RNA sequence: AAAUUGUACAUA
């Protein structure tokens, strides 16, 4: 350290100002004390000492962007600097997004400057990142940022995207990070964006239900898409509620499909779990995931269906009462 | 969580429930009730114990298996 | 008597 940090990082200064800080901003925004101060006292004062740490900074950008502690620094720029700032940042970032995006800090930043900037500037950010879609969603780094673009972008400028997953929908909706992308893109999209891609989601739909991420895709579609595909998809399980209420990760999948559905739909559901061969029925309130299935159902039915299934297993109750279920 | 659940869903005695935790900080199992258990699906005992319906073997049902049994 | 009820979302 220099002569200043070792000064401040004693705490020798209780009346620091930003105009105090001269020289040593680098160094400031690479210790945690120093960056705080900078980033807690950069909303009063007039603009003059802001443009001076503007300054200090444009020139170690490209560094305290891929910093652990200059990465608040940038953000704060990013969010209250005058526009002609945001742009002046926005410049020399460009030609290296790639890199700045792969790293965690610099995507930090990234995300932090989509929700500010102008939206030509934005698409210019856009048109950078083509076709490495690959690499950039099945990264740790690159999905949040990705998110961060379907939230607030227009649609028909990231159509490219779209395009991008035919063929690769399934291995997307099964990948860790994939599958936040593919939500992302179902609840904020367009119906000629959705559209592919809700195909390419209806066709692999068994093997998606079973998978401990494609499960959270289709729970997705049950609770915020068009009724039209929640029967879809709900006619595509008729024959194996049995099976699936055994499955630990189908069976929230179940749930969520006797919750949202029409009369038709909930009634014909009920009707298929009516025609339980009594043992099954005992694998339903045995079993350590059905029974979750068996509870959804007694709360969202109709009357009608209550009364007729508060006695189809009413005998098994003996046999749940020396478990956790308190059903009255 | 200073007892053990399971001891406590068998109405053990009071002293009993808050005597020990289910599991373990290596996440093994503590609770000597459930440890004593041998498993009569996968034979598993003590430190990976469990009661049926949560054993790892416990095989999924069909419509056609819920058929023959019967 | 075998009882505990169930899966994701990143920086000091
Ligand atoms: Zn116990
Ligand atoms: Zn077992």
């Amino acid at each position: 350290r220099s002569r200043l940090l070792e000064d401040f990082r004693n705490q020798r200064y209780p009346n620091l100002q930003l105009r105090d800080l001269a020289n040593h901003i680098v160094e400031f925004s690479q210790d945690q004390h120093g960056s705080r101060f900078i980033q807690q006292k950069l909303e009063r004062a007039t603009a003059a000492e802001k443009q001076m740490v503007f300054s200090e900074i444009l020139a170690a950008a490209y560094s305290l962007m891929t910093d652990v502690f200059g990465n608040y620094v940038i953000q704060k720029f990013f969010e209250f600097g005058t526009p002609e700032q945001k742009n002046t940042l926005g410049m020399q970032v460009k030609g290296h997004v790639l890199q700045l995006a792969l790293q965690m800090y610099g995507c930090r930043v990234i995300q932090k400057a989509l929700e500010s900037i102008s939206p030509e500037q934005q698409q210019e950010i856009v048109h950078e990142l083509d076709g490495h879609v690959l690499k950039c969603v099945k990264d740790q780094n690159g999905n949040h940022v990705v998110q961060k673009c379907i939230e607030c972008v227009d649609p028909v400028a990231l159509q490219f995207i779209i395009n991008a997953f035919k063929g690769q929908v399934y291995s997307l909706s099964t990948h860790p990070y994939g599958c936040r992308v593919i939500q992302r893109i179902l609840e904020h999209c367009t119906a000629e964006q959705t559209t592919p891609i809700l195909d390419e989601l209806h066709e692999h739909t068994e093997q998606l239900i079973q998978d401990q991420y494609g499960n959270y895709v289709i729970q997705h579609v049950l609770e915020h898409g068009k009724q039209e595909d929640k029967s879809i998809l709900i006619n595509s399980v008729r024959g194996k509620v049995l099976v699936l209420s055994q499955h630990k990760f189908a069976s929230n999948v179940v749930e969520k499909c006797v919750t949202h559905a029409t009369r038709g739909e909930r009634t014909g559901l009920i009707d298929e779990v009516c025609t339980f061969n009594d043992n099954a029925l005992h694998v339903m309130m045995k079993d350590q995931y059905a029974n979750y299935v068996v509870q959804k159902m007694i709360d969202v039915s109709e009357p009608t269906q209550l009364k007729k299934l508060m006695t189809k297993i009413r005998p098994h109750m003996a046999a749940l009462r020396k478990y956790t279920y308190g059903k009255h | 969580s200073r007892h053990c659940v399971f001891c406590e869903n068998n109405n053990e005695p009071e002293a009993v429930i808050n005597s020990h935790s289910v599991r373990d900080n290596f996440n093994r199992v503590l609770c000597p009730k459930l440890r004593t258990y041998v498993c009569p699906i996968c034979g598993a005992s003590g430190d990976s114990a469990h009661t049926i319906k949560y054993c790892p073997k416990k095989p999924i049902i069909t419509m056609e298996d819920a058929i023959k049994a019967e």
